[PDB]
């Protein structure tokens, strides 16, 4: 994985943004909307009681109860839940409230989880976002095609833009978490190497870490009031507000506003104002992981036989320019055969980038025609074809470094070797010919250590 | 991705609950429903793609509380599974949306069933063995539908509050062996009445009779004893080990059998001193009672 | 999107050749390509990916029709 | 020697039989001629109908 | 994933209680006389008819 | 002259899409489903114990392409689910497994209650090679000379299941039909495909019957008949006494492992050793041992309770389904006493006693295992009270 | 090859069952030979699951049958022929007994 | 009845206070402190690998034949007061099992 691991999961994503944040910013994510999403993104059963244990205790309760809980057969599966309770970073540890290492959870998030569960008020029907009553009264089809233009756009930049001409600032943002690569000869990006994972599953669980790709930044944005307004879409349809988010509203909540309509999450309405409507691909967001969809029919089916691997073809615009993004293949005559003398131009893709898993996973998961009409393996003998086209491009390295030769005695070289494996500028040692490669942006370093001894 | 089931057997009994108040009690039938508040909305915070289902228990029938039999919830079903034609309610389940209209229909249903309770009929008392033959047929129907992909891993929960009538306990009997089929599981909470035919239950299928003290500590044995999820129910201990044991005995006859014979070749099980038949029609020969009468 | 049947066309080209029905073969359109292929030169008929047809001297001491 | 007929005899691989290489193999108590990578065996008869 | 598993083994069905005989030549021949010293009527049975 | 009509068939064959137009293939699918028939036979008996042999066939002919390429696993494979449902519904009850290879009758299992015993010795079979010659003589007068013992209160039917061989009589069985009527036994043959004649007589005159699986799902509807037992009724088998009642302990008081749990080795339980959780104990013994309902070694009788073992056998005597009504005003309350809801497509089932209404989920359910109906709790026990 | 011919004085009473088998005999001399019990009580509940399956396999001959449990081996035993053939341990000549 | 279903009408009796959360919380407490006492755990079954080497088969086989004979003496225990299947044959046995 070269950054998509922390995506196919979301609880795993959330606890490790929450450690590197400022303190005045947990203490307003601390609140009603935000507890069930803490619980419900979770698996386990063991880190989801808990939970329920801190709302009824008023007192703080020492480990005594938490080493009997578990009876005799069951603390195996206490240490798996331990590094969790650290992620979410609300529990606290004291020293002897009532027995010996008492633990208790943070007040001010106990207050708002019996608001969400038990207990409640006023403040939380007040506020937006979070509520907004209105009811749906659109064309929901009408609607369904701005979700799929605001994706296409995206899929325009990580090409070169062959005939998009928006003012959309989204070839930056994608280039932060490593998706798109900045092209050195010329100026469009292109793409990286876990970027072309991207475009096969299409799940909408990429989309939440571009919501909070902004935040990253620390300076002048605070997550409650991005929690408070993700929470919107995440309630499916018929969850709007018509105009009472006009009245309560400023300066930060429109600009993360218009960042999420460009998304694929959420549509406006025209000036950036009056009623907005969820689009429907954040249905799939709090169902699960993943998703399917898009076809009724799948009249796409690859070969089996050869080893060129015949790609479908004919199927809508989505394929066309999805294609000639992964290494460019070639079309002949007919209706556009894809993949017919596969042999050069996988390996012009694969000099700029290890794009191996991504292949093998479009050419086995990509609308599952085999899998359901045949029965054997998908690839036939092609899975250690395409290991050598990627240990073709290890066959050399381009890096730099400086070389020392013509020492004195062997055990004098030994006591080298550890200063740069150290300090992590050593690459390559060689103890047979006393030779070692140091890199440049520590040549300062050693030539001290070897005066000194 | 995964969804849940709670069935939950409320024993609303007017006599009962009706007679608690007067002993100083805090928990009446007003606090009885706040148990369905809480159960009903922690199911739901765990993943909010569940399903609720409460029954009652009544003097004269087993009333739907949720979803109820009236032209509301009755031909159109209010379950979260059902985007069209429900969406005012069933759209914000993350809070107290969908939540409180779960337990509105509960309120609107109880509404036909207290005004139905003239006790003009002297005493009937509560029918509780047919309370678990509504809940089988409920989760077979959704069963089958949700078949494909899901799964849908469910319980079944029994309050107890009150003992039983002149019904036969035979049909008590016949819906434990008919869930023990669907590899189901089935749970027990009384409160103050103490019957050896629920105890059955728990013991077959491998449920927990559950013994509740007072009253008002009842939000802690049915959130982590009774959790619909049934995954770390193996290792939990959390109620005291059962001390007690009651099974079954004669059926026509006044005596605790152990060693007795039935009347003939069927299925009264009776006593061993019978040379001929008792309350049935058949004969028996007279190879055995010039035996047992012995010795 | 109507029918199974109803599909698997020819996929003409501008050159002159179509692809014709080489995913399933089977037992019945094994025949409806020997009719076909007896018009050019044989090309690999017993495979997989697609089936392909011209017209081309053979057209003669072929079948007769 | 034993006296329990031991020493199972020489296998012989690639045997014709009109028109058929196959394998004729030679165990214990029974002669077998397995046609080629298979588990069953064609010709099966035993040291004593010969 | 798989990729070669290992054994299914459930084992059972064990007894082995002690030894199976030190001898069973001469022993063997001194039980037969004792059975047959001792059987010298008949009258056997749970009394049929 | 092959050219000259295989161009002219090609021509035919090819015209294919013509034949889809007509509705042949539709009309009859909409025929052959209505074909509901109704042969509703009283199977039911009075005697609640049982007494079986199962006779499992392991000649040569276990291993033809019929069903599945590979018999032996086909019968041996469905049998272990015979097994379990016959302890299900009958734990009192016990069965037997008896194989027949080499012209031999080798008896694998003894006659006791063990359903794990049953089931892991079925699996052992498979490495059991298939000589052939099955002898039915063989495997039929020694299950008789075992079944005697049992005492004369029980149907002490035997089950006889073979590969449907071409008349699997070894010398004349005819002579010994005569002998098996005396010892009151019966038997019961079930066919694979081939018509057995010799084996029909057989089932009738001790008392059986004779069916032929066609189909894979047809081999599971009748082994669910032989569940109940076979409907007969006689005079000189009606005479039992001393029934054992047994009664479930957890051998602790608090924890399992702070006791010495249950089922070691200085108990008496020295049956099934092992490390349990509990058992039974006869109430005139004080014997401690496994809690499957199996013959104890100190009284002679097996384990008869009532909460989950002889009620076992009464929750499948009230096998009966409901009736309909054709109607053609749509009417009818349209609301089901278990689920509310219905299907409203030419649905209605009514009751005989209380009449209700019921949808498609919930009279499978009745006959297989609620095996009642709902609505006699809340009006047959109205009056009495 | 070859084979071996039994040859061993064989008896029809209930002893028979203990002889053929070593381990089962070594419990007879536990009970009976060391005077704790009565030779009866043996006889009854602790050995009669086995003894009665038992006695049906000490007067088998080969197959019952002859008309289909037999008739589909005795093909191969009707060729009493010279050339290697050679007889086996069991009584395979009493076949011909049954024929002639 | 009636007065009992007046407070079921109003919502707002059982929807913001909360008196019935503070006494299930003390149950909690106590359930935890009753399962504490309980040294025993993990040591009561200490004595099970020594148990099945030490006998062996002094006392496994001695065990095994008191249900044995007891099974008898339970099936003659009926056959004295009939006076039909009664055996005097049987007398001395009843008297060895005692005195041994
Ligand atoms: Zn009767
Ligand atoms: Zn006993
Ligand atoms: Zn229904
Ligand atoms: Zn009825």
């Amino acid at each position: 994985s070269r950054g998509l691991n922390r995506v196919h999961l979301q609880c795993r994503n959330l606890q490790e943004f929450l450690g590197g944040l400022s303190p005045g910013v947990l203490d307003r994510l601390y609140g009603h909307p935000a507890t069930c999403l803490a619980v419900f993104r979770e698996l386990p059963s063991l880190a989801k009681n808990w939970v329920m244990r801190m709302l009824f205790l008023e007192q703080p309760l020492p480990q005594a109860a938490v080493a009997l809980w578990v009876k005799k057969e069951f603390s195996k599966a206490q240490e798996e839940s331990t590094g969790l309770l650290s992620g979410l970073r609300i529990w606290h540890t004291q020293l002897l409230p009532g027995g010996l290492q008492g633990l208790i959870l943070n007040p001010i998030f106990r207050q708002n989880l019996r608001i969400a569960l038990l207990g409640g008020g006023k403040a939380w029907s007040d506020d937006t976002s979070q509520l907004g009553p209105d009811k749906h009264a659109r064309d929901v089809p009408s609607l369904d095609k701005y979700a799929e233009e605001r994706w296409e756009v995206v899929l325009h930049f990580m090409v070169g833009s062959p005939s998009a001409a928006v003012s959309q600032d989204l070839a930056q943002l994608l280039s932060q978490a490593g998706l798109m690569k900045s092209t050195e000869p010329g100026e469009p990006p292109c793409i990286t190497s876990a970027g072309f994972q991207f475009l096969l599953l299409d799940t909408p669980a990429q989309l939440w870490y571009f919501m909070l790709q902004y935040l990253q930044t620390a300076q002048s944005r605070g997550m409650d009031l991005v929690e408070i307004l993700s929470f919107l879409f995440q309630l499916s349809f018929s969850t709007l507000g018509k105009d009472y988010s006009v009245e309560g509203m400023s300066d930060s909540l429109l600009n993360f506003l218009q960042h999420l309509r460009e998304f694929g999450l959420v549509f406006q309405r025209k000036r950036k104002s009056r009623r907005y409507y969820p689009t429907r691909l954040a249905i799939n967001l709090s169902s699960g992981v993943s998703g399917a969809g898009g076809t009724v029919h799948q009249p796409g089916f690859i070969v089996v036989e050869t080893n060129y691997r015949l790609y479908a073809y004919t199927e809508s615009e989505l394929q066309i320019a999805l294609i000639a993004l992964f290494s460019e293949m070639l079309y002949r005559f007919p209706n556009m055969v894809v993949a017919q003398v596969t042999r050069e131009s996988v390996q012009q893709a694969i000099a700029s980038g290890i794009t191996a898993q991504q292949i093998i996973h479009f050419l086995r998961t990509r609308a599952h025609p085999v899998m359901l009409k045949q029965t054997p393996v998908l690839p036939p003998t092609i899975t250690d074809q395409i290991r050598l086209w990627e240990l073709e491009r290890d066959r050399l390295r381009f890096t730099e470094g400086v070389l020392y030769n013509q020492f004195l005695s062997q055990v004098d070289f030994e006591l080298l070797l550890a200063h740069a494996r150290e300090l992590g500028v050593l690459v390559f040692e060689n103890s047979a010919k006393r030779l070692m490669v140091v890199t440049p942006a520590g040549h300062s370093d050693v030539k001290r250590f070897w005066k000194r001894q | 991705d995964e969804l849940n089931l709670l069935v939950i057997v409320v024993d609303a009994n007017p006599i009962w609950w009706g007679k608690q108040a007067l002993k100083e009690s805090q928990f009446t039938l007003s606090k009885c429903i706040d148990a369905v508040m809480v159960l009903g909305n922690s199911h739901l915070f765990m993943n909010r793609s569940n399903k609720l289902a409460v029954i009652a228990s009544h003097i004269q029938e087993s009333r739907f509380l949720y979803p109820g039999k009236n032209g509301r919830l009755g031909d159109f079903f209010g379950d979260p599974g059902n985007p069209p034609e429900f969406n005012p309610s069933g759209s914000k389940d993350g809070k107290y949306e969908l939540l409180t209209s779960a337990n509105e229909v509960i309120v609107e249903e109880i509404k036909d069933l207290m005004t139905k309770s003239d006790i003009k009929g002297q005493h009937t008392e509560t029918l509780l063995a047919g309370s678990l033959a509504k809940a089988l047929c409920y989760i077979h129907r959704m069963n089958k539908e949700v078949k494909d992909n899901q799964e849908m891993k469910s319980r079944i929960l029994v309050i107890k509050a009150a003992e039983d009538s002149a019904l036969q306990y035979m049909n008590f009997m016949n819906v434990i062996f008919a869930a023990q089929k669907q590899n189901i599981l089935i749970d027990a909470c009384v409160l103050d009445s103490d019957s050896g035919l629920l105890q059955q239950a728990c013991d077959i299928t491998g449920g927990l009779y559950l013994k509740v003290p007072q009253m008002p500590s009842l939000l802690q044995y049915l959130l982590w004893v009774f959790l619909p999820d049934q995954d770390q129910r193996s290792q939990l201990i959390l109620p005291p080990p059962v001390h007690v044991d009651y099974r079954a005995a004669c059926f026509c006859h006044r005596n605790l059998i152990e060693i007795g014979y039935v009347c003939s070749v069927c299925l009264s099980i009776f006593c061993n001193f019978s040379p001929i038949c008792t309350t049935c029609e058949t004969a028996f020969k007279i190879s055995l009672p010039p035996v047992l009468k012995a010795k | 999107l109507k029918d199974d049947h109803t599909s698997r066309p020819l996929w003409v080209a501008p050159d002159g050749h179509i692809f014709l029905e080489a995913f399933s073969p089977v037992y019945k359109y094994a025949q409806d390509f020997l009719v076909a292929i007896a018009e050019p030169v044989c090309r690999p008929t017993h495979v997989h990916e697609y089936k392909l047809t011209a017209y081309s001297l053979y057209a003669a001491v072929s079948v007769g029709l | 020697m034993a006296t329990s007929s031991e020493e199972v005899l020489l296998i012989v691989k690639k045997v014709r039989q009109k028109k058929q290489d196959g394998a004729l193999y030679l165990m214990a108590e029974r002669i077998a001629w397995a046609p080629e990578g298979k588990d069953r065996f064609t010709i099966s008869h035993m040291y004593a109908d010969i | 994933d798989m990729k070669e598993g290992g054994i299914d083994m459930d084992a059972f069905q064990e007894r082995e209680e002690g030894h199976a005989g030190p001898d069973d030549n001469e022993e063997v021949m001194r039980a037969l006389l004792i059975h047959e010293k001792k059987t010298s009527s008949a009258m056997a049975g749970s009394v049929g008819a | 002259r092959w050219e000259g009509g295989y161009e002219r068939t090609w021509e035919i064959l090819k015209e294919d899409e013509s034949g889809s137009l007509k509705a042949t293939i539709e009309d009859i699918l909409f025929k052959a489903k209505r074909k509901r028939v109704f042969e509703h036979h009283g199977q039911v008996r009075l005697g609640m114990m049982r007494h079986l042999y199962v006779v499992v066939d392991g000649s040569r002919t276990m291993e033809d392409q019929d069903l599945k390429p590979n018999r032996l696993t086909c019968t041996l494979k469905l049998l272990e689910y015979f097994v379990e449902e016959y302890f299900d519904q009958n734990p009192i009850s016990q069965i037997g497994i008896i194989v027949t290879k080499s012209k031999r009758a080798e008896k694998l299992t003894e006659l006791s209650g063990n359903p794990r015993k049953h089931i892991t010795s079925l699996k052992k079979a498979v490495d059991m090679t298939c000589h052939g010659e099955p002898s039915l003589y063989n495997s039929l007068s020694i299950a008789m000379q075992t079944l005697k013992h049992m005492p004369g209160h029980t149907s002490r039917e035997v089950l006889i299941i073979f590969s449907s061989l071409t008349t699997c009589d070894p010398s004349n069985i005819y002579d010994l039909i005569k002998t098996l009527k005396a010892a009151k036994i019966r038997v019961s043959v079930i066919g694979l495909s081939a018509e057995v004649r010799v084996c029909t007589v057989l089932a009738r005159e001790t008392g059986g019957t004779y069916h032929v699986i066609l189909d894979e799902s047809h081999y599971k509807e009748l082994l669910t008949h032989h569940v109940s037992p076979p409907p007969a009724s006689s005079s000189s088998e009606c005479s039992l006494i001393r029934m054992g009642f047994p009664q479930h302990t957890i051998a602790s008081l608090s924890d399992q492992d702070a006791k010495p749990s249950f089922s070691m080795a200085h108990l008496d339980g020295n049956t099934e050793p092992g490390l349990t959780l509990g058992g039974y104990f006869c109430p005139q013994c004080r014997a401690k041992y496994c809690e499957l309902p199996v013959e104890c070694k100190i009284c002679g009788l097996t384990l008869v309770s009532a909460p989950h073992l002889a009620r076992s056998y009464h929750h499948l005597f009230p096998l009966d389904a409901f009736q309909e009504i054709p109607l053609e005003e749509y009417n009818g309350e349209r609301f089901c006493y278990g689920c509310q809801g219905e299907l409203k497509d030419q649905h209605v089932y009514v009751c005989a006693v209380c009449q209700n209404v019921f949808c498609v989920d919930c009279d499978v359910f009745v006959h297989d295992s609620l095996h009642c109906c709902p609505g006699c709790i809340h009006k047959i026990p109205a009056p009495s009270g | 090859p070859k084979f071996k011919r039994k040859a061993n004085k064989e008896l029809e009473e209930k002893n028979r069952m203990l002889q053929e088998d070593p381990v089962l005999f070594q419990l007879y001399k536990d009970l009976v030979v060391s005077q704790v019990i009565s030779a009866e009580e043996f006889w009854a509940n602790r050995l009669n699951v086995n003894a009665t399956d038992s006695s049906s396999t000490s007067n088998h001959k080969q197959d019952v049958g002859i008309s289909a449990a037999f008739l589909a081996d005795v093909r191969p035993q009707t060729d009493g022929c010279n050339g290697l053939r050679y007889n086996l341990t069991s009584d395979i000549i009493e076949s011909i007994f049954r024929t002639y | 009845i009636i007065n009992s279903f007046q407070s079921i009408r109003q919502e707002m009796e059982a929807y913001t206070p909360k008196l019935t959360q503070v006494l299930s919380s003390s149950a909690a407490s106590s359930t935890i402190t009753a399962l504490s006492p309980g040294g025993a755990l993990m040591q009561g079954g200490t004595q099970q690998a020594i148990n099945q080497m030490v006998p062996n088969d002094i006392q496994s086989e001695l065990k095994h034949l008191y249900v044995a004979v007891g099974e008898l003496l339970r099936h003659f225990w009926s056959c004295f007061p009939v006076n039909t299947p009664f055996l005097e044959e049987k007398v001395v046995k009843m008297k060895s099992n005692l005195e041994r």
